RNA sequence: CGAGCUGGAGAUACGCUUUGACUCGGGGAUGUCCGAAUGGGGAAACCCACCUCGUAAGAGGUAUCCGCAAGGAUGGGAACUCAGGGAACUGAAACAUCUCAGUACCUGAAGGAGAAGAAAGAGAAUUCGAUUCCGUUAGUAGCGGCGAGCGAACCCGGAUCAGCCCAAUCAAGCCGAAGUGGCUGGAAAGCUACACCUCAGAAGGUGAGAGUCCUGUAGGCGAACGAGAGGUCGUUGUUCGUGAAACGAUGACUGAAUCCGCGCGGACCACCGCGCAAGGCUAAAUACUCCCAGUGACCGAUAGCGCAUAGUACCGUGAGGGAAAGGUGAAAAGAACCCCGGGAGGGGAGUGAAAGAGAACCUGAAACCGUGGACUUACAAGCAGUCAUGGCACCUUAUGCGUGUUAUGGCGUGCCUAUUGAAGCAUGAGCCGGCGACUUAGACCUGACGUGCGAGCUUAAGUUGAAAAACGGAGGCGGAGC
RNA sequence: GUAGGGGAGCGUUCAGUCCGCGGAGAAGCCAUACCGGAAGGAGUGGUGGAGCCGACUGAAGUGCGGAUGCCGGCAUGAGU
């Protein structure tokens, strides 16, 4: 018995193809550029997942040393004092406290400053 | 079809017990007054191959005969 | 439809190519070669280019077919077998067939009751042992 | 690939017999068999009624103009009746006579 | 160990293939004996037939064209197939041990069922249909389930044949299928004691 | 056969037929011209004749070979068979003996088959007993640049049987059981409540799925006509390649015995065995399959033959090559008629269940071209993505982990193949469809899983039955090595 | 993790068998934010007009982006 392909490649096709919108030109329209398009939208989505891991934790960083900064701290020896106190406070938080709550950054500096010294 | 015996092989190697395919040593007709004396008699004789060129040898005969 | 099938007892074969599940490209076969090429023989005793062990050998002897001896052994009309004597087709409707060859009988075990042998030819020990146990051994005239 | 082929072209009735429609929308009515097309396998009752349009062919007649003649149908949906019933009505085949043959029902004949 | 009907009431010989059946040697048997009955028939053409004369078409090389030789190809429409399927036949040797076995096991799957029964007898009047939806309706077959006669009265037979419900296997052509193939076994009785032994 | 018919062809008018048409079976009659062509010629289907009878119109004859005559031969046939002739590529990883293989092809003859056949035989048992066929012996004995590779037969089981003579019933057809009521529906065959048939539940048609409408089937009938010698030299055949070369087989030279004789037993000799050369026919089993029928874990429109038909269209001076082609509806009820236009085309109407079937008439994917709408885009640098956030939009697996779109950011070297190394300025490819490639065979080899019997395991050819399978010990594998 | 060997499976047809659906509508096609570890598979809505899903088992012409692949259609170059 003989068995077309029928059905099945305008099936795996179309998958593609759903996947595949948004996309400019042929990218989206076409199957072989698409499925294409996407072996390297792969690799960009897994490399970008543990990457923006990476981003935001910069983007923490620079709004806490700006904190620091905006009175007379450095990042290092804010953050550091606030190893020193042992306040384990993730930077993420501290971001938060330090760009959405004045006073509380205040006194984490002074904190971190007085267990400096 | 039924897979032919190698003639090439039906009076220069042999099968056994163990499966081991035995066969002679080499050098008796003009390697000859050389001689040795241990040589001349050590080669009228028979041995069993190493491995590895095992196989091939079986494969020569479906009867082992 | 009730039934099913013994657990390993159909295995499903091998379809090679068909993605890179998978067995990719190549099917097996590697990076060119002339293993690579749909085409026939080879074959198996073809070693390099060169000249095989198979013709670099002593061809010893030759081949003489001979009269080939039926094997009878002790143990068989010993034991068990509580002599219905061995007759002609008697042995035969028991556990020694071919046709077109005579029967040799041969040691092997030990012996005890007394036994009648029937066979085409036997070894010394062997004629020794059965007569010195109770029976004879008929050879043909 | 024809209709009566699988039917022997075998027309079971005749022109002229009376004729009662099973299934379809005209479901039981009378009508004197006026045409009956054995190869083919169609047949005309008095029943079915049509209206047809013969288009403009100016001879004859300038315009157009319609007409209520009646559509043939497929004897498989035609059946002879009994006289007393009237209805669903198989045949039976016997000899009337003197090698003249007929037709009865349960109960003849037609 | 199983009781008749009409006539004798015996039955307590047939030995049976335990542990408790087997699903294994059945599947065996049946897909077996599918294959053995198939008309090995599926033929298609390769490029020797395909009625597309050798001819070397065009340019070897120079065309700007991919490379061919013939039109009777594979990789072309219109041309032979690959690997396509020609006349065989899938059938073998089971070896009769296994058949035995089998059929064996299948009656048996149906004694412990209890989907057996033993028929010494058959009072159908002269090789009449009503007369065998009677005798069986009596026995204990309502109509909802696959019955498999096997006897060798040609008119219980003429009278189980147009039955819708039922199928009629004749002297000893009875396997392992139609048997498992249904619900029931007309058994019957008299080739079963003495076909024990 | 018994009511319709007047070919596909679907069109009018003409008609025919219950004194029996049409269709079917069975014979007959008529059958122009070409073609073995055959009265002579010829560029096939055309040209010109002569002779016999006729009133003419016509009819017959006029080839060649075997024959006394009567009579037979000529040409065609897909394969199947026999014969004269007889390749190469290939393989031996080069080639020449060799292998391909007496294969492809050419030719001759012949049939429904043919060939072969009634022992100077196999042979080794003082056994079989014409042939052809299958199983098996058996990849065994042997052949061979003893390399590639080539490869019997006797016995054993089956198929079918035969040994004779001469020279001193199917083919046309008929006949065949048993349901109605309501329900959905455009339409009943389906749903349903109660029914009956079955030797008939195989199938097909009927507005959608019918055992009980139709045609049929199980069954029963069924026709006037109808069919049932030796030797030498050069060589070769079988497993036979000059090898110890037997034997047959013939080209050229030689050409013995006929019974107290002849021929073989693989050089050759005796012995001892099997045999009757120089004359012929022979059914049966076997091979094929143009054609007919039945079936199918065969195809359904790129499949399947090349063809849903066509060796046509088309190409070719020729030999030769050689396509794509399918679908309105249940039924033509095929769209009278009004509207814009010369038309084409469309918009109504009207039919239908549906015109979301309208004749470019089943579904109607994708590339590809457009209209509208959302959000966007004219200081911008780009493998076109990703990932984060803001904007705007939307709310039928959907108001949150949302969906569409977008701005800004970070980040980021198409895919495949080929490679020491590919974004590569290295190969491939315009795009999308569809076709497209690790298979089959052998009762071979060797393994892993499994199974059934287990010192035991097993059949093959065949036989019988066959909506199934059983029989079949002939041989095979294990049994002891050297 | 490349050549490679091994393990478990997803989908396609034909087939045996059972569950069973379908003119109050089958397959096929079209849309989508659901499910599965993946091959994949469900829900509903629109299409269509007469056939088909599911489980188990069997057999394969059984899964395509490439072959300057084959057939066909439609794009670029170009209103040149
Ligand atoms: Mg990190
Ligand atoms: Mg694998
Ligand atoms: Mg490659
Ligand atoms: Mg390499
Ligand atoms: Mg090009
Ligand atoms: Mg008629
Ligand atoms: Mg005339
Ligand atoms: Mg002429
Ligand atoms: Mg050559
Ligand atoms: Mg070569
Ligand atoms: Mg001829
Ligand atoms: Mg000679
Ligand atoms: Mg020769
Ligand atoms: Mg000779
Ligand atoms: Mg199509
Ligand atoms: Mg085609
Ligand atoms: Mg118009
Ligand atoms: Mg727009
Ligand atoms: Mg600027
Ligand atoms: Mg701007
Ligand atoms: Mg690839
Ligand atoms: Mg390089
Ligand atoms: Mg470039
Ligand atoms: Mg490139
Ligand atoms: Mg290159
Ligand atoms: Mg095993
Ligand atoms: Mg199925
Ligand atoms: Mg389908
Ligand atoms: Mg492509
Ligand atoms: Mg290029
Ligand atoms: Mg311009
Ligand atoms: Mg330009
Ligand atoms: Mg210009």
């Amino acid at each position: 018995p003989r068995a077309k392909t029928g059905i099945v490649r305008r099936r795996r096709h179309k998958k593609v193809l759903k996947r595949a919108k948004g996309f400019w030109g042929s990218r989206s329209k076409q199957y072989r550029n698409a499925f294409q398009t996407l072996l390297n939208a792969a690799t960009y989505e897994y490399r970008d997942r543990r990457n923006k891991k990476r981003d935001f934790r910069r983007l923490w960083i620079q709004r806490i040393n700006a904190g620091a900064r905006l009175h007379g701290m450095n990042y290092s020896t804010f953050i550091n004092g606030l190893k020193r106190a042992n306040i384990d406070l993730n930077r993420k938080v501290l971001a938060d406290i330090a760009a959405r709550e004045p006073e509380a950054f205040k006194a984490l500096v002074d904190a971190s400053r007085n267990a400096r010294q | 079809p039924k897979m032919k015996t190698h003639k090439m092989a039906k009076r220069r190697i042999k099968i056994t017990g163990t499966g081991k395919v035995m066969a002679f040593k080499s050098g008796k007709r003009h390697q000859n007054t050389g001689k040795s004396g241990d040589e001349i008699r050590g080669k009228g004789k028979g041995f069993v191959l190493a491995k590895a060129e095992w196989a091939r040898m079986k494969l020569m005969l479906p009867r082992g005969k | 439809h009730d039934l099913k099938p013994t657990p390993g007892s159909r295995k499903d074969r091998k379809r090679v190519g068909r993605g890179p599940g998978g067995t990719d490209k190549t099917a097996g076969r590697g990076h060119k070669g002339q293993k690579s090429r749909s085409g026939a023989g080879k074959g198996a005793f073809f070693e390099g280019g060169r000249s095989r062990l198979i013709a670099r050998l002593p061809k010893r002897g030759f081949n003489n077919v001979g009269t080939t001896y039926e094997v009878v052994k002790l143990s068989q009309l010993q034991d068990l077998e509580d002599t219905t004597f061995d007759r002609d087709t008697l042995e035969a409707y028991r556990l020694v067939r071919r046709k077109n060859r005579p029967v040799k009988l041969l040691a092997s075990g030990e012996i005890s009751r007394a036994v009648t042998v029937h066979v085409d030819a036997a070894s010394a020990a062997a004629i020794k042992a059965v007569e010195a146990a109770g029976g004879r051994v008929v050879l043909p005239e | 690939p024809s209709a009566g082929s699988h039917h022997n072209d075998k027309l079971h009735f005749k022109k002229g017999d009376t004729v009662i429609v099973l299934s379809g929308k005209h479901k039981g009515q009378t009508g004197k068999v006026l045409l009956a097309l054995p190869r083919d396998q169609k047949v005309v009752v008095e029943g079915v009624n049509v209206i047809t349009k013969n288009v403009k062919p100016s001879m004859t007649n300038p315009q157009g103009g319609q007409e209520q003649r009646e559509l043939a149908l497929h004897a498989s949906k035609v059946a002879l009746v009994d006289p007393e019933t009237g209805k669903a009505t198989r045949v039976r085949k016997q000899i009337v006579d003197g090698k003249k043959v007929r037709v009865a029902v349960a109960s003849g004949k037609t | 160990a199983q009781i008749n009907v009409i006539g004798q009431n015996g039955g307590r010989t047939i030995e049976l293939p335990l542990p408790e059946v087997n699903s294994g040697v059945l599947h065996e048997v049946v897909t077996w004996q599918l294959a053995s009955r198939r008309r090995g028939t599926a033929s298609t053409r390769t490029r020797a037939q395909v009625s597309k004369t050798g001819r070397k078409m065009y340019g070897q090389k120079g065309t700007g064209n991919a490379r061919h030789g013939d039109r009777s190809v594979p990789t072309f429409v219109g041309g032979g197939v690959a690997f396509g399927p020609k006349p065989r036949s899938y059938d073998y040797t089971l070896p009769r041990q296994v058949r035995q076995l089998g059929l064996a096991m299948a009656i048996a799957s149906r004694q412990e069922g209890g989907k057996l029964v033993a028929v010494d007898g058959f009072d159908i009047a002269d090789a009449k249909t009503k007369n065998f939806i009677s005798w069986a309706k009596q026995n204990g077959l309502d109509g909802t389930e696959k019955v498999l006669l096997v006897t060798d009265d040609e008119n219980t037979r003429r009278a189980a044949r147009n039955v819708s419900w039922v199928s009629v296997l004749p002297v000893a052509g009875v396997n392992v299928y139609d048997i498992l193939r249904h619900d029931r076994l007309v058994i019957d009785a008299a080739a079963l004691e003495i076909v024990e032994e």
